[PDB]
């Protein structure tokens, strides 16, 4: 294993990047 | 918590969607008592967008998971647990992590089905993915101002940009 | 054109980088407008490109700062001359290449950090931020499409270059 | 001024070298 932790670290970064982008539409007004 | 929006329902619908998108049919897919929701159709879109962005990486992740002796299930749990415990100043289960976990899990589900030897572990994949997300979602969303309605609004906007 | 996406508005890059640079100097910029979108991966990459740019020319940045402080009344005009010159500096590529973009934000962030070390100079920090942002905004508008440059390509090259220094 | 032009010219040169280095990445 140990591989799951590193695969997970990458998934989380990708996930946070997606969230950041998606959370930019809460940017109007 | 509308029974209509139960997490297990989102996982099942997306996994079913991704498997069918791979030219197959999931005959072990439990039923969705309330049917296909609009929130589900949005998750399908977000999941597809997410996968296209990281398709190559998803492929590599699968290969590495297949290199684990006996193709054990625990390393995948390590993946999921790591995403949920990565650290952040917001919701540990943000829309991005939710989409990432369901998108990757669906990708893996579709690949596993292409192998009769791995089909048995598909139940582990969706039960565990659903339970983990569930235990994580509330007691964690109502305190970071996150909700399905907000998911839909932001998701609607993002969907349009990608549809040109 | 991805540089037209409200998410990737130049003001965002400048505010984020300037804020980041000031903090690196052990300070809290409590007068920085907010990021009406939150920190983006592209800002993350700019922080790295800017850090590498500064380290490459740390000595010169210091000397530049000293020369600017030697101008009577420490007027803001000479700083605009710096910025304008970098944009009008000839090339057969984009007048506002990734390099110049990075150089302007990196030097600007450095200057912002130093200026915050002086109460007397803090007022002019608004000029620094606003002007830098507006100048770069105009030049990208009339240069990126033509010379086929984009944030996606920027990101593609930035990752590879971040790897070499990593 | 004339100081701003001088600094601007050197920063322009530094920037152009950085860009060239970046362009050496379509590899």
């Amino acid at each position: 294993s140990s591989i799951g932790y590193e695969i997970g670290s990458k998934l989380a970064a990708m996930c946070d990047d997606f969230d950041a982008q998606m959370m930019s539409y809460s940017a109007h007004a | 918590e509308e029974p209509r929006l139960d997490i297990e329902g989102f996982v099942v619908d997306y996994f079913t969607h991704r498997i069918r998108q791979n030219g197959m049919e999931w005959f072990g897919a439990p039923g969705l008592p309330c049917g296909v929701q609009p929130e589900h159709e949005m998750m399908r879109v977000m999941g597809t967008i997410f996968e296209k962005k990281h398709a190559e990486n998803f492929e590599t992740f699968c290969e590495q998971l297949l290199a684990v002796p006996r193709i054990s299930f625990s390393p995948y749990q390590d993946v999921v647990r790591t995403v949920g415990n990565a650290q952040t100043d917001q919701c540990p289960m943000s829309y991005g992590r939710l989409i990432g976990l369901i998108s990757f899990g669906g990708f893996v589900a579709a690949k596993m089905m292409e192998s009769v030897e791995l089909q048995g572990q598909v139940r582990n994949l969706f039960v565990y993915t659903s339970l983990f997300i569930k235990t994580r979602i509330r007691n964690n969303w109502k305190e970071h101002n996150r909700s399905w309605d907000d998911f839909m609004t932001l998701g609607k906007q993002m969907k349009e940009d990608y549809e040109r």
